[PDB]
């Protein structure tokens, strides 16, 4: 419910991936999630990821 | 392993205040113009939201100006307007900037009820409001002028403030001004002064503010986020690929009008910067401050100011709040997010041939679900031309790809699930089998696990794509592995019924037997006798079963033996694996027999034997079910002519009893229950007929003329196997149903006269209709509330993870058999099943350890604790666990679907939740014992009186039944004052009154012998003369002190107990003066000078349990009339009458004497003021408060009290669930605690217990001796625990996200993604389970290495 | 015959670290990095790594 069937690009990245047959992936910030960051980045509380 | 040098992953995650300089770090260009089109040609505006210099590439590796197209171009820009030829996919990551000028304040954090800006500045929010709407000049950088820092000034008055203060003073208005104040907010100067007032002001109106103010201020110290960053300077621009541009085909815009919103934001942005250039007046540039402010608002939730409509349209501006607050936070995690791929929602069907490890999947479904894997295969090998031709092959249904279909399924396991499933046992895995059809088949007996019949169970069978999930299916999710319930260590699947009647017909005894006497040497030729047809499957054959037993170190010892067995049992050996002995399978086999049968094969031989054994059973169960033949018989359902006879009596009898009514002997009500009475007896007598009829009536010839056997009557076979035919269901078809509930809920005196098998009428029917419709309503509601119950349940336990194995404490609690009423309700063994002994436990023999401290108590050790005479075992509890922020494997145990040590990564939190809410749908005189033991009086002063009898002087009275065996069996709670026949150490008979009291009179008795003298008792002002014309006994009845006179109210009548001379006698046992202060309405039985005995009756004082009730326990709802707990051990006296209450003055002996309780005399008190009540003694009656049981009695006391009670609810349900889960939930409700000692944080802060646990940890150690704050455990409700969430990721989900916005945004609460829920919304492995070692490498790679 | 993995949980007891180990070995097997050493019989690679757990040469 994130990487699969949620990340509009993530499952196509998975389609283009499994039509080869090699299950191997990376974490999945659901992009709209990156808009959550962006909305409060617009307010003042600038969330980051240090180190 | 070492922390890897290369970037493999990223790490824990935080939130707090950063810098616009960080926004400059993402800066790729500045959006100048809001226009996205030319108004002429619809081409994409450069220097706009769709700029090439700022953003760029629309085509893969593209220079938008139109110079570099080829994908050879990487990084080279359009020197004129910088277009780095890169991925348009990277254009979903292009962030820009626009230099503001208009200070953007936080109107959100102002209008927020939880006034962020308010108590931040320690300035009233109302006046702060006046400041930001620009109508009040606030004083900044002030102080010692006429005005202070926390103050406003109206327009013209500040003009006067100029004519009065042209120097050393400044007061501007708005965020501009407030930024000046944030620039000067010195945390620690205020910190000194706060703790100053902490010692100065002593009111909660002043110091509560104090405690969280200092808290929030050092919270900014805690995160290093300065209030200065609350004024927006540079605005971040969302990537173009994120606010989609799609005009409507024709000439309109179907675009995300978020662009039409940022459009105005950019318009007004450049506007105020222009009002800097031309220098416009302040009142209007600050008017633009408000203007760019609503721009901000319009984007979010239109603020909370009102949702201003769009251009001449009934339509508020668009809301990204309605983009970050819909359901469960966002809409993946909300209801309706996703719709599973690689799955199939399809109806079900049996398939009695399916191996225990496999399910059935339709061929058509197969094609549709595995195509990508089919193409992945067709070109990894290369049997297909192209993937397009591959599609054309399945287009032609070509046999080739069906063989490649075999390659993608024959060892590729699947997961299964149903929609109505609320339990984890409803999500399992099997192996696929290619069945040509449309319905998902299954292994018959597993349906009971899903609790899925054949009424329309549509299952969505999932497909584990990744390597991980495939193994995880065959691992923990394999059917053949979760053969145990996480609730109790019993095999979850019990052979249904078809299977059992087949084997009831296997191992079976019938008197007429063909071959009854022959002998065999092999169960295999046994096959050749019945499966051929020459012998019966019941003949008493003597066979040599060379059974085996793994008595060795793993070797099955060879032991020869011959049994007088039946043909079917010999064939049953062909089923039973050697390791399992023939003795257990030399039994008729019932549903319960075969239950524990499979369980023994597990505890003894193992899992593998048992699994493939039950597999064997399934096939042969149904196999001989067919071979059974005998199925049903009308000739069996014979009604005895005894039924018709007793009904004849049941007619004549009540006909006479109705004549007793026409005579006036029995009343309507007494005859009401009387009808009940004799029909009850009549039904039991008819029962005594129909059951014996159906038990011995099959009498077939054998070595004589006739000889009985258990009824071969099929209905009785279901009553013997206990499959689906019970003594009451039998009584309801072939006998009179019994008495039924009426539409009111009570009971109609008249039963259902005849029997359903024969005939009744609609009136009888309406009585029965009530009951049927009854059950129906129940299912119809219970289901919905169960999910909602587990909802609040997960809302309280989710993040609890076992993180250690052994802690470092001996502390645990006491496991005891709740021997109540008669014999024990819940024994010792089942509570201990799956835990570890607290300390080195002794035997009744002292200092002889029968179980060392740290030892896992499993099957054998549980058998061990049942052999010893030990009855009370202290076991390490999950609440007494020394491990903070989790539990140790030991305090938990092993019991689950597994039976091994609980893992570090196994989140017990969530599984506790579901397994306590799983049975949610299910939740809705004298004392003469009939056994043989001995009275062992406990905690009571019993005294001998005349005639050498015995009495009881207290209410606290447990009656024990120490058998000749020794085990305490029966336990009766005997009332105040009774007639005992035995003392402590005198044996009981079978049906003997050992305690005989009066249920309608509470006698107060003397303990000594002597004359009674009425003292401070006058006839008419304290007592009354009630020597009626009906009685002859002289007696002065003590009235209550509210009906008396003026000068009468001031007393408590005293019954003086003098000796044979006339002097106050001292009590043998307690140094107390004999002056019994009597209560009201107590009818005495004597005159003056009457010598009482030592234990004689002086006076006479005439007198849901289900789901909702459990909901009460867990919502901590304070009941109406609590049985007030005595807070201290001490002697008690009384005080004050009618006014509003009746004071209770308690005088502690060695503690604080000011302990007194105001109690309404309107409430029934029972406190003997001559008895020194203890700290844990009920003063009044009715349900008590667990809160006081928690503090006044103890946490381990209350945790054990409630687990007793709620488990009893499961006793009304008969379900046995291990309290481990219910106790972690108790720990959850006590995770916060009201601080008592000041010094470190507060003097009353409801704060996390484990948080303060580490405080005091390094408080008695480093830097201090003792100054830290110490708590008192505070217990909460789960809907308040769910409300007291810290991490915003989980809070924003169910609580109002906007609430959560404020709630953690201003504090910048850096929660490093330490919880499960958090991990899932970001789509990353939790630091537990399979992500354990994953994040292990990740955690020591974060802030360490 | 394989139907239960009682054997597997005995070796790598956390029941989830099992998932980790076998999964990665399965992929080295996928990629011609290597090939199976313990004889396979059509088993997908997850199952083959599990054979190396019961034999005990790989964990």
């Amino acid at each position: 419910l994130t990487v699969k069937s949620d990340d509009v690009n993530g499952r196509t990245k998975m389609y283009k991936n499994i039509v080869d047959g090699n299950h191997q992936m990376e974490p999945g910030m659901p992009e709209s999630f990156n808009v959550l960051l962006k909305e409060i980045r617009s307010l003042g509380i600038n969330i980051e990821l240090e180190d | 392993l070492k922390a890897q040098t290369k970037t493999e992953e990223f790490d824990a995650i935080k939130i707090a205040l950063a810098s616009p300089d960080m926004i400059r770090s993402w800066s790729f260009g500045e959006v100048k113009k809001p226009e996205t089109i030319n108004y002429r040609t619809f081409k994409p505006e450069r220097d706009g939201l769709f700029c090439a210099r700022i953003f760029g590439p629309v085509k893969d590796y593209e220079c938008l100006c139109g110079k570099y197209k080829r994908l050879k171009h990487r990084g080279v820009i359009c020197e004129k307007c910088g277009v780095e030829v890169t991925q348009t996919k990277v254009r979903r990551e292009r962030m820009g900037h626009i230099e503001l000028a208009s200070p953007t304040a936080h109107i959100w954090f102002l209008k927020s009820l939880p006034s962020r800006i308010g108590l931040l500045l320690d300035m009233p929010l109302r006046d702060i409001e006046r400041v930001l709407y620009f109508e009040s000049y606030v004083v900044i950088e002030g102080g010692m002028t006429n005005l202070e820092r926390q103050q406003i000034l109206t327009e013209e008055q500040y003009l006067d403030a100029l004519e009065e203060f042209g120097d050393e003073f400044d007061a501007k208005m708005g965020a501009e001004a407030i930024q000046a104040l944030l620039k000067s907010m010195d945390l620690e100067q205020e910190c000194e002064q706060l703790r100053e007032e902490l010692n100065e002001t002593n009111s909660e109106t002043k110091r509560k503010k104090l405690t969280k103010r200092i808290k929030l201020l050092e919270a900014f110290v805690q995160s290093g986020n300065k209030p200065e960053w609350m004024i927006l300077t540079v605005l971040p621009v969302l990537p173009p690929d994120l606010r989609p541009l799609v005009p409507l085909d024709g000439g309109r815009f179907a675009t995300s009008d978020l662009n039409d919103l940022y459009r105005r934001v950019i318009n007004r942005n450049n506007r105020l910067k222009r009002l800097l250039d031309l220098a416009a007046p302040d009142i209007i540039v600050r008017n633009e401050k408000r203007m760019l402010q609503e721009a901000v608002d319009a984007l979010l939730d239109n603020g909370r100011r009102g949702r201003a409509i769009t251009g001449s349209n009934k339509r508020p501006l668009k809301s990204l709040a309605d983009m970050i607050k819909g359901k469960q936070g966002r809409f993946r995690q909300n209801l309706l997010g996703k719709r599973v791929d690689y799955s199939g929602r399809s109806v079900i069907t049996v398939g009695p041939y399916l191996r225990l490890h496999q399910c059935g999947l339709p061929k058509k479904m197969a094609l549709e679900l595995f195509k990508p894997f089919i193409y992945g295969k067709l070109e990894l090998r290369g049997l297909a031309t192209t993937i397009k031709a591959a599609k054309k092959m399945v287009e032609r249904e070509e046999a080739v790809v069906w063989d490649i279909l075999d390659e993608v399924i024959r060892e590729h396991p699947v997961l299964l699930n149903r929609a109505p499933t609320l339990h984890r046992l409803g999500i399992q895995a099997f192996e696929p089998v290619l069945i040509e059809g449309k319905a998902i088949q299954l292994h018959p007996l597993v349906c009971a696990a899903y609790n899925a019949d054949f009424d329309g169970d549509q299952m969505a069978v999932h497909v584990p794509l990744t390597l991980e999930a495939q193994l995880e299916a065959r691992a923990l999710m394999m059917s053949t592995n979760n053969i145990l319930s996480p609730a109790n260590g019993e095999p979850i699947i019990v052979p249904s019924q078809d299977v059992v009647l087949g084997l009831y017909y296997m191992t079976r005894d019938c008197v007429n037997a063909k071959g009854e006497g022959m002998v065999l040497t092999g169960p295999k030729e046994a096959e050749r006798l019945y499966r051929s047809g020459l012998a019966s499957l019941h003949a008493r054959v003597k066979v040599r079963i060379t059974e085996y037993e793994k008595d060795a170190n793993g070797e099955l010892v060879a032991k020869t033996s011959l049994k007088d067995t039946t043909v079917g049992r010999a064939i049953l050996w062909m089923i039973v694996p050697k390791g399992l002995p023939y003795s257990i399978v030399n039994q008729a086999l019932g549903k319960k027999a075969i239950s524990k049968m499979l369980n023994t094969c597990y505890r003894i031989l193992g899992l593998k034997p048992t699994v493939i054994f039950a597999d064997q059973i399934m096939y042969t169960g149904f196999a001989y079910a067919a071979r059974s033949g005998a199925s049903v018989g009308i000739d069996d359902m014979v009604i005895p002519e005894k039924k018709h006879e007793i009904i004849s009596e049941a007619e004549a009898e009540v006909a006479e009893i109705q004549e007793q009514f026409q005579s006036g002997l029995v009343t309507a009500g007494e005859r009401y229950n009387k009808v009940i009475d004799i029909w009850a007896a009549a039904n039991d007598r008819v029962s005594k007929a129909m059951m014996d009829n159906l038990q011995t009536e099959t009498v077939i010839n054998r070595d004589g003329q006739e000889e009985k056997q258990v009824s071969f009557n099929s209905i009785y076979m279901m009553a013997d196997s206990g499959a689906r035919g019970s003594a009451a269901q039998i009584r309801q078809l072939a006998g009179m149903r019994g008495l039924m509930a009426k539409p009111d809920g009570s009971i109609i005196e008249t039963p259902i006269t005849a029997n359903f098998r024969e005939g009744l009428n609609v009136l009888q029917y309406f009585i029965s209709t009530h009951g049927a419709r009854k059950g129906l309503a129940d299912t119809a509601l219970k289901t919905a509330n169960s999910g909602y119950l587990t909802r609040r349940l997960v809302d309280v336990a989710q993040d609890l993870v076992v993180t250690e194995d052994d802690c470092g404490t001996h502390e645990g609690i006491m496991m005891t058999p709740v021997i109540e009423g008669g014999d024990v309700k819940e024994p010792l063994r089942d509570r201990v099943l799956g835990r570890v002994t607290a300390e080195d436990v002794l035997k009744p023999g002292t200092a002889d350890i029968l179980v060392p401290r740290n030892t896992l108590l499993h099957e054998q050790w549980c058998d061990l604790l049942e052999e010893n005479s030990v009855d009370a075992v202290k076991v390490r509890s999950v609440v007494s666990c020394d491990t903070d922020f989790g539990v140790c494997a030991h305090c938990y145990g092993r019991d689950l679907a597994r039976g091994h040590i609980i893992n570090k990564g196994e989140a017990i939190g969530v599984i506790a939740a579901q397994s306590i809410g799983e049975p949610g749908t299910q939740l809705t005189s004298s004392i003469q014992v009939k056994n043989k033991g001995s009275i062992k009086l406990s905690n009571v002063k019993s005294v001998v009186n005349s005639s050498g009898k015995l009495v009881i002087t207290s209410r606290n009275t447990e009656l024990k039944l120490i058998d000749e065996f020794g085990r305490t069996k029966e336990s009766y709670k005997v009332p105040y004052g009774a007639v005992l026949a035995k003392g402590d150490g005198e044996q009981v008979a079978g049906g003997e009154t050992v305690a005989n009291w009066d249920p309608h009179t509470m006698p107060v008795i003397t303990e000594v012998s002597g004359f009674v003298r009425f003292t401070d008792m006058i006839d008419g002002q304290t007592i009354t003369r009630q020597t009626d014309e009906l009685t002859g006994l002289s007696s002065l009845v003590v009235l209550d002190s509210a009906e008396r006179t003026a000068g009468g109210k001031d007393l408590r009548p005293a019954l003086k107990i003098v000796d044979a001379q006339g002097n106050d006698v001292l009590i043998p046992g307690t140094d107390m003066p004999a002056q019994y202060f009597l209560p009201g309405k107590a009818i005495v039985q004597l005159e003056d000078g009457v010598q009482i005995s030592s234990g004689d009756t002086l006076a006479r004082i005439p007198q849901t349990g289900g789901l909702p009730r459990v909901a009460d326990l867990f919502e901590a709802r304070r009941p109406k009339e609590p049985a007030i707990l005595a807070e201290i051990s001490g002697i008690v006296s009384f005080g004050k009458e009618t006014k509003g209450k009746r004071r209770l003055v308690i005088t502690p002996v060695d503690g604080s004497d000011p302990y007194e309780e105001m109690i309404p005399k309107w409430r029934q008190l029972n406190v003997f003021e001559g008895e020194r009540v203890e700290r844990g003694d009920v003063i009044s009656d009715g349900p008590e408060a667990p809160h006081d049981i928690l503090r006044l009695r103890g946490v381990h006391a209350v945790t054990r009290y409630i687990v007793n009670e709620v488990q009893d609810v499961y006793r009304l349900q008969g379900v046995k669930i291990n309290d481990k889960h219910i106790e972690v939930i108790v720990r959850q409700m006590l995770r916060k605690a009201t601080i008592v000692n000041a010094g470190s944080s507060d003097f009353l802060e409801g704060e996390q217990v484990e948080y303060s646990r580490v405080k005091i940890a390094n408080r008695e150690l480093e830097a201090n001796g003792k100054v830290g704050a110490t708590y008192s455990r505070d217990l909460l409700g789960i809907t308040k625990a769910s409300l007291a969430t810290e991490s915003f990721i989980s809070a924003a989900s169910f609580q109002e996200t906007t609430r959560v916005l404020t709630e953690a945004a201003v504090a910048g609460k850096r929660d490093e993604l330490r919880g499960l829920k958090e991990n899932v919304i970001v789509g990353r492995l939790i630091p537990a389970g399979t992500g354990y070692a994953y994040h292990q490498d990740r955690m020591r790679r974060r802030a360490a290495g | 015959a394989r139907v239960t993995v009682q054997d597997a949980v005995e070796k790598i007891g956390n029941r989830f670290d099992l998932v980790l180990v076998a999964a990665r070995r399965a992929r080295q097997m996928q990629v011609g990095g290597k090939d199976p050493l313990v004889p396979e019989e059509n088993d997908k690679t997850t199952v083959i790594a599990l054979r190396e757990i019961e034999e005990g040469l790989i964990n």
